[PDB]
């Protein structure tokens, strides 16, 4: 088929044109970058021109920011049987998201610049009522995974990153008077659904990518569609992340929070629920080199599969980490009367056996540097 | 009494305007028959002097005002503003002379902004149909769901728009004056109900050029002047009025978006000439090359060598500055797109002072004045100010998001476009009204006729674009979920989009993928699908893997999981049909059973190999639900294989025991012909999911094992049983009529083909004196009655074609490998 | 009898206990492990017994006699038989907790434990997951359960329900005493009828089930709606619902009030027209903005539409109606032509009033979807008279 | 079932044939005094062709019968007209139809 391929000036008109509009779009609008969200929060944090009265008024009622994010509060609280998809959400909550971070020797002048630009962007959020919107929202999906709460979860993450003990201290506020069990209920049922290494999925994709499919209209080289292992890793991480977050800089109030609420009804210990996905993680991992334990060489695809379990483990394992340090005697008994030693067990086989195996071959090095450090 | 003495008389005032509203509701979403029926009892004339009364209560006047509107427009500008979303741009000679900005001297980067919705726009809009109100006309003899359907009532819509656009004048003016005595009794009773007029009219694209920049002056003097008169934008209105405001300038931002994609589609034409006459001459040079050159020939000609999408991939390969060398484009060339490019950024307002000067800059300003003057207690304005705000901010985005559904087509291909588009509008009117008897037949033409049109075959990836399959599915289960157990309605209806889905998914593999991301969704529809028959939900999910490795391999394990639960409820329960129409109760559904069977078929079993991934999963499902194999193969308690057979041709044979006992029916079910149909499709499953013999050869643990279970449930000497059963043959007697079986009640060749391919495939012919024992007790016979049939009357009879099929397809096939 | 049953029973009523220790003082102490108690449902009043006939049931208070009905919670199937704990005065140590500690339950006086049946198989066909909890000697070893606390405002409404129940059982019995029995020149022979207590009972419901107020702030009134849309559903699976529907058809068969007389007497005959419009304004509250509830109309429809006409309660009937239809979707499919001449009717013989305007809106267009036989049936039987 | 009652005379020498349209104004009402169209109030002169059907019989008749410029008062039976199964939502059934006609011209 190559040496009949049809050359582009034999193609009608149309079609050729459909073709640019694609190439177009992917080579020269999807690679052009345009930073708007710095200026259009600036602009929607702005009062205008309101302060020629300065009387009784000090209600100070919600500037353009504000009522945004009051207006995705409103539909969140609003009684419904599921959150529904919506893109404004969506879009503004990557906005707000991406105007909190704007990020060989650093100084400790301008380190702690950094930290409190970081804060004052930060804050520009969580004075508005962001930090008990995001909260709203992971309580309103009701542990469904999808595009809403990936984006309420990267927003979170974003007024949270650096340990912000102030919006911490405002989500566990808000958690306690409101006494709601939906909070902790939609994350446990959200780590429930975290996939870890298939191997029935891996082994599909790999007779996928070997039978070569192409398309009628003209010839795709291998099509790239969406991966089938561990989909969403990226969506794992995040939700481990947020949640250690939370106990950042030693919370001890939010440390003992996760393991016990004390004024819901019911209580979801989400310390135990991180080991149960360990556990898990573990067992597809123990699984995974089993699969490569009689084969000499690991081929591509094995080690990119590889690579994303581990810096998945890796938050989980730092998220365990900022559990218990401070220290939080609580969390530290109630790993200890865990599952989690079963877990070090099953890492420390995989751990010891992929070390002797990932030496063999100088082509591994860069995979068994990311073992040792998950070590 | 006069209709303004209503403003005293509340009591009145109240019914009338709650009357008015039950108009609306009867000729809400697209009932254009009851709308003519209005037309009676509020005619034009009193419409249209509602309009200018400026006396009328404000109920009153607001429930006029939607009245115009549910009878006349809103038929017409909702299916008008479905197809806004969608950019179908032909290549005529209007297109080419599309541009991003106005012929100007401002700046070579960016001219100044034209008028938004001020130009040519050349994406394809279907145009408004309408019909005379008229209740002299002789009544159509046309029995009822049988006529065409009725069209909207016709107003004179050049009429209207300059009364809108003189109402809306005096009304700025009005509102200027600031008078104690608004029209209506307040601001939003004054400019709501005209400005709801006014954006309905807009979408309908009833306004031309001189209209829309009255519009735009009445909006913002200002900003819009092309080179007390106080504009709406700054009249202080209240929030109901600024809700309406967003809504026009809703409309505006629009056409700025369909501007940008036609101007694209535009340069598109006029490149991509430029593209391939380049290409065709850099050709025609380099078939001299070899005079200069050598082996790296294959570089230069690599282009050419490579699918056309890959060759403009790298043509247009040349923007980072980095990557000169690759792209064989002249600089001229290349300098066209880089110049298109920067003017597209800049009509975006990406890069290159109290007057906005602009659209993009008027809404953003006035959006944040909004919400910074007041604290906004609308949720609905709140979302419409945000939404639009976002768009003025993210104006490349917005385009990116635009694209997809955006499409070119040949100048000649037109006139089918529009018909399609205008069967699709039909289709798309649906998903708002429940199911009947006249919609029925409306949907089933309307996929009729793009099912006849060209374009739905020429261009798949328009269809896609469109939603088409989406819309279909959707009108499909809203029947299928109404009545979803005890009994299924209009059911040509959904034979006619489970076809239309069918051939949908046969037109291209993308086509195919697209209907496989709702293989869960048409599986759980598929439970009471079995009543239907003909073309079902189920048959869409076969239709969506067959033939095709990546779907297969693709398929959840929770799909397949499903379906056989599905299957081992049929094991355990006799058809709820079935028994309310007198049928014999036997403990399971051989029926239902026997669909389910054959979709789990097409699930293992690929181009004529076995999918390994999919056949294990299968079999362990399977036998974890031993209720799946029916009534035999139970374990204990269960009559084999062959004794099943035995016993349904015994059910056959016998009355009042096949069936009700009051074809008769025309589609008579057997329940004689449907347990051999079982447990035929059931032997072909269990087959098809043997390992291939590579495997076998290999010596595979996990293919061995599964053709060991295969083994063990099915035993060598009940399949030699059931092919060396006998067919009854077509006789002749009793003055020489031809006597000859029912193949809906009879045991079938068909039946003997399952078990010879489980033969082939799990046991197979390893040694020459099994091949003799097969022969002379199993096909032998069954040869010798084909041969037999071969005269001048028997040679057509059904069972005559059903024995050739059976010889040419499994028996004589295997012979030939067993030749040696 | 009872069962391990899971799905929606696990927020409903009817699995709701109370845990009752025998002594009066100090009652409400920390439960200890062997401590005896007995367990009393709450919606019906009855107590978990072990009986002679049939094993494991729930028997009326009046054959509780702390043989039958004294269970324990243990922490495990060890035979202790240590020493029986003296009680103290006080709230005692703190031993079992919410969720966290496993008890097996233990018939006291028998030492039998509580356990499922294991039921038999062909039975799972059927698609009954309920397991009948029975009491054996041995038991299993998943036999240890876990104790959840209720919710303030589930354990008030299944009371609620224990006691509206029984009272609107007494009025019904109550009705059916002189169901064709003329009481002539003479009292109506029989019990009176506790006019005074379901007056009291109804409109104590009525504001019970009130919609929250418009004036609220967003937060509060979802979380309002919240709470009414639970007890609505709660009283509703204990049969509350269907309860006020019989006791409408027994007070809906006499024509008024003096025919109401002729059979209850006058005293009780004075309130027959109250007593109604309670009923009626008491059911729209359980159905009001609840879809669930209003789905059960789509199989009996002709009872509401039929009382259309009815003069006692016109009002509170038209307000039934309408709540269903502009809930329920399923209501507007099975609406037929003789319904809507029957509202059409309304307008005719109780004048103009907008809220049958309403009633035929709602009839067209449900959740953005428009029914086009109610539209043609309401144009053709309304429009062409123009009367 | 059509009785054309005059209400101002015409040139009385002119009359439609079948094949040619007529130019009408009309106002009908139901035949107790209820008014449910007009071509006035659309201010749209009615054209229709004799002979082709479009219309009721009972204005086949009535029409043919009238001259140019002839203002006419057309009573309608049921039968001339939509009969049992009426117009629905416009006529009721059995309903005597009473048409005011002005044929303003022949073309």
């Amino acid at each position: 088929a190559c040496f009949r391929m049809t050359p582009l000036y034999n193609l009608p008109t149309h079609r050729a044109c459909n073709m640019f509009l694609e190439s177009y779009k992917a080579a020269w609008i999807l690679t052009e970058d345009h930073s708007f969200e710095d200026r259009m929060i600036d602009d929607l944090s702005k009062a205008g021109e309101q302060e020629e009265e300065e009387e009784e008024v000090e209600e100070k009622k919600p500037d353009p920011l504000h009522q945004l994010v009051l207006h995705f509060s409103r539909t969140a609280l609003t009684e419904k049987s599921k959150l529904d998809e919506d893109y404004l959400y969506m879009a503004y909550a990557d906005i707000m998201a991406k105007s909190c971070h704007l990020e060989v020797e650093v100084s400790f002048e301008e380190k702690e610049m950094e930290k409190q630009r970081l804060l004052y962007q930060q804050s520009r959020l969580h004075t508005r009522g962001a930090a008990e919107m995001v909260l709203q929202m992971i309580s309103a999906c009701k542990g469904e995974t999808g595009a809403m709460v990936s984006s309420t979860l990267k927003l979170g993450i974003s007024i949270l990153n650096g340990g912000n003990a102030e919006v911490q201290q405002k989500m566990l506020d808000y958690l306690k008077d409101k006494k709601e069990v939906g909070f902790f209920q939609s994350i446990q049922a959200l780590m429930q659904t975290c996939s870890v290494l298939d191997l029935n999925a891996f082994e599909r994709q790999n007779k996928a990518e070997g039978l070569g499919m192409v398309n009628e209209d003209g010839t795709v080289i291998n099509r790239q569609n969406g991966e089938k292992v561990m989909a969403d890793d990226e969506f794992t991480q995040d939700l481990f992340r947020f949640l250690q977050l939370l106990c950042e800089g030693h919370n001890n109030d939010f440390q003992n929070y996760l393991r016990t609420q004390t004024g819901n009804t019911t209580t979801i210990n989400i310390i135990i629920c991180t080991v149960d996905y360990l556990l898990r993680l573990q067992e597809s991992i123990s699984d995974f080199y089993w699969y490569y334990s009689g084969k000499d060489v690991i081929e591509e695809q094995g080690k990119r599969n590889f690579s994303k379990a581990m810096s998945v483990a890796k938050q989980v394992f730092n998220s365990l980490t900022e559990y218990i340090q401070g220290p939080c005697t609580g969390n530290q008994q109630s790993l200890a009367h865990s599952r989690l030693w079963d877990a070090v067990v099953g890492f420390l086989h995989v751990f010891a056996h992929m070390m002797m195996k990932l030496a063999q071959d100088s082509s591994q090095i860069e995979l068994l540097k990311e073992l040792l450090d998950l070590q | 009494m006069d209709i303004l003495e209503l403003s005293e008389r509340l009591d009145l005032q109240r019914f009338h305007s709650h009357t008015l509203r039950l108009y609306r509701a009867v000729c809400a979403l697209g009932n254009n028959r009851v709308a003519h029926a209005l037309c009676s009892h509020v005619d034009q004339a009193q419409l249209l002097h509602a309009l200018e009364d400026a006396h009328l209560p404000g109920p009153l006047r607001a429930g006029y005002y939607d009245l115009l509107i549910s009878i006349h427009l809103e038929s017409a500008c909702r299916s008008r503003r479905s197809m806004l979303s969608e950019y179908i741009v032909p290549l005529t000679p209007e297109t080419r002379a599309i541009t991003l900005f106005p012929p100007g001297r401002k700046g070579g980067n960016a001219r100044r902004h034209g008028l938004p919705g001020v130009g040519v726009t050349t994406s394809l809009r279907p145009p408004h149909h309408f019909s005379p109100p008229c209740f002299v006309a002789a009544l159509p003899a046309a029995g009822v769901a049988e006529a065409p359907a009725r069209l909207s009532p016709a107003i004179p819509l050049e009429a209207l728009r300059d009364k809108a656009l003189r109402m809306l004048g005096e009304a700025v003016r009005d509102g200027g004056q600031h008078a104690r005595d608004p029209v209506g009794g307040s601001v939003e009773f004054q400019f709501v109900p005209v400005l709801k007029l006014v954006s309905t009219l807009l979408v309908m694209g009833i306004f031309g050029d001189e209209d829309v920049k009255q519009i735009l002056k009445m909006i913002e003097p200002e900003v819009f002047t092309e080179e007390l008169e106080e504009g709406l934008l700054q009249m202080k209105l209240p929030e109901s009025v600024k809700l309406q405001m967003c809504n026009l300038l809703e409309y505006f931002c629009d056409q700025e978006l369909q501007h940008r994609v036609e101007s694209l589609a535009a340069f598109a034409e006029r490149y991509v000439d430029k593209l391939q006459a380049n290409q065709r001459s850099r050709y025609a040079l380099l078939m001299r090359a070899f005079t200069m050159s050598a082996a790296e020939t294959a570089r230069r000609t690599r282009e050419f060598r490579s699918p056309p999408q890959e060759q403009i991939n790298m043509l247009l390969h040349f923007k980072d500055e980095a990557d000169e060398e690759d792209c064989p484009l002249p600089e001229d060339i290349r300098q066209d797109l880089q110049d298109f490019h920067q003017d597209l950024l800049a009509h975006c307002g990406i890069q290159l002072e109290k007057k906005p000067q602009s659209l993009q800059e008027l809404v953003s300003h006035m959006v944040v004045r909004w919400a910074q003057e007041d604290y906004v207690q609308s949720p609905e304005l709140v979302r419409a100010m945000f939404s639009l705000l976002h768009r003025q901010y993210d104006g490349l985005g917005e385009l990116l998001r635009a694209l997809p559904r955006a499409y070119t087509i040949s100048p000649s291909s037109v006139e089918d476009t529009m018909s399609l588009l205008e069967c699709l509008g039909q289709i798309r009117s649906l998903l708002i009204v429940q199911m009947g008897p006249q919609e029925e037949n409306l949907m089933i033409q309307s996929i009729g006729n793009i099912m006849n049109n060209k374009v739905f075959y020429q261009h798949p990836n328009l269809m896609r674009a469109l939603g088409m399959h989406e819309t279909v599915m959707e009108v499909m289960v809203n029947v299928l979920g109404g009545g979803e157990t005890k009994e299924i309605r209009f059911p040509k209806m959904v034979t006619s989009c489970c076809r239309f889905l069918c051939y949908f998914c046969r037109i291209s593999r993308q086509n195919q993928r697209s209907m496989f991301d709702h293989l869960s969704y048409l599986l759980e529809n598929s439970g009471i699908g079995l009543g239907m028959q003909g073309s079902t939900p189920l048959d869409v999910a076969a239709a969506s893997v067959i033939d095709n490795n990546e779907l297969a391999l693709a398929l959840q394990e929770q799909d397949l999981e499903k379906v056989v639960s599905y299957l081992a409820g049929c094991g355990l329960q006799s058809c709820p049909m079935l028994l309310a129409k007198g049928y014999p109760d036997i403990g399971w559904n051989p029926c239902g059973g026997e669909r389910y069977l054959d979709f789990l078929r097409f699930a293992v079993f690929v181009n004529g190999e076995s999918v390994e991934e999919n056949a294990n999963v299968v079999v362990r499902l399977l036998i974890r639900k031993p209720e799946c194999f029916g009534p035999a193969l139970r374990g204990e308690g269960g009559s084999g294989l062959l004794a099943a057979i035995e016993e349904a041709i015994r059910i056959s044979e016998d009355p009042a025991r096949d069936g009700p006992g009051v074809p008769p029916e025309e589609n008579r079910v057997h329940l004689g012909h449907a347990i051999m149909s079982f447990y035929a499709a059931l032997i072909d499953l269990l087959g098809r999911c043997a390992p291939e013999m590579h495997l076998i050869q290999a010596g595979k643990g996990e293919a061995l094992r599964i053709r060991a279970i295969l083994r063990s449930l099915v035993p060598l000497d009940d399949l030699v049983g059931i092919i060396s059963l006998p067919l009854q043959i077509p006789t002749l007697g009793k003055d020489g009529a031809l006597v000859q079986p029912k193949m809906s009640a009879s045991f079938v060749p068909d039946h003997k083909a399952s078990m010879v391919l489980f033969l082939d495939r799990v046991y197979g012919i390893e040694n020459q004196d099994f091949l003799l024992h097969v022969l002379d007790v199993g096909f032998l016979p069954d040869m010798r009655a084909a041969a037999s049939l071969d005269t001048a009357t028997f040679s057509t009879t059904e069972m005559a074609l059903a024995l050739n099929r059976y010889l040419c397809l499994a028996v004589l096939p295997l012979i030939t490998k067993c030749a040696p | 009898l009872v069962y391990y049953e899971g799905g929606a029973v696990c927020t409903h009523a009817r699995s709701l206990w109370r845990l009752e220790p025998l002594r009066i003082s100090w009652s409400g102490s920390h439960l200890r492990w062997g401590q005896p108690l007995r367990i009393r449902h709450v919606t019906t009043g009855r107590y978990l017994a072990l009986t002679e006939d049939q094993g494991l049931v729930v028997v009326d208070a009046c054959k509780a006699h702390t043989k039958a009905t004294s269970f324990c919670f243990r922490v495990s199937k060890e035979k202790l038989d240590t020493a029986p704990k003296r009680d103290v005065e006080g709230m005692g140590p703190p031993e079992i907790k919410y969720g966290e500690s496993l008890c097996f339950v233990q018939h006291v006086a028998s030492g039998l434990w509580l356990t499922y049946a294991a039921p038999d198989p062909k039975a799972l066909r059927l698609g009954v997951l309920k397991k009948k909890a029975i009491l054996h000697q041995e038991g299993h070893m998943d036999d240890a359960l876990f104790l959840t606390r209720c919710q303030q405002e589930e354990s008030q409404a299944a009371r609620m329900i224990h006691s509206t129940a029984g009272l609107y059982n007494q009025f019904i019995k109550g009705l059916d005493s002189f169901s064709g029995k003329p009481r002539g020149s003479g009292p109506p022979a029989g019990p009176a009828l506790p006019i005074e207590a379901v007056i009291l009972s109804l409109q104590d419901l009525i504001g019970y089930f009130e919609p929250p107020s418009e004036e609220l702030q967003h937060e509060e009134k979802q979380s309002k709606l919240r709470s009414l849309r639970n007890r609505q559903s709660l009283f509703q699976e204990e049969g509350m619902l269907s309860l006020v529907l019989n006791c409408i058809d027994r007070l809906n068969v006499y024509t008024t009030a003096a025919h109401f007389a002729e059979y209850a007497g006058e005293e009780a005959a004075e309130s027959w027209k109250e007593i109604v419009n309670l009923l009626y304004e008491l059911l729209a509250s359980l159905i009001r903005g609840n879809r669930a509830n209003c789905a059960l109309f789509s199989t009996n429809l002709d009872w509401v539409v039929s009382k259309l006409d009815r003069l006692e309660a016109s009002s509170g009937i038209l307000e039934v109606l309408y709540c269903v239809l502009i809930e329920s979707p399923e209501v507007l499919n099975i609406i037929q032509e003789n319904h809507i001449k029957s509202i059409i009717s309304l307008l005719d013989k109780h004048g103009r009033n907008h809220k049958v305007l309403d009633v035929l809106c709602s009839l067209c267009v449900c959740n953005g979807v428009a029914v086009r036989s109610n539209q043609d049936l309401i144009t053709e039987n309304l429009l062409p008279g123009r009367e | 079932g059509v009785q054309v009652e005059t209400i101002s005379p015409g040139d009385g020498r002119t009359f439609p044939k079948r094949g040619q349209t007529c130019v009408v104004h009309y106002t009908g009402m139901l035949e107790d005094g209820k008014k449910f169209d007009s071509s006035r109030d659309r201010n749209k002169p009615f054209k229709f062709m004799l002979g082709k059907q479009e219309v009721i019989r009972g204005w086949e008749e009535g029409v043919a019968q009238m001259s140019v410029g002839q203002r006419a008062k057309l009573t309608i039976s049921p039968d001339y007209a939509y009969g049992a199964t009426g117009h629905p939502g416009i006529i009721p059934p059995h309903a005597t139809l009473v048409f005011d006609v002005e044929l303003l011209k022949l073309e």
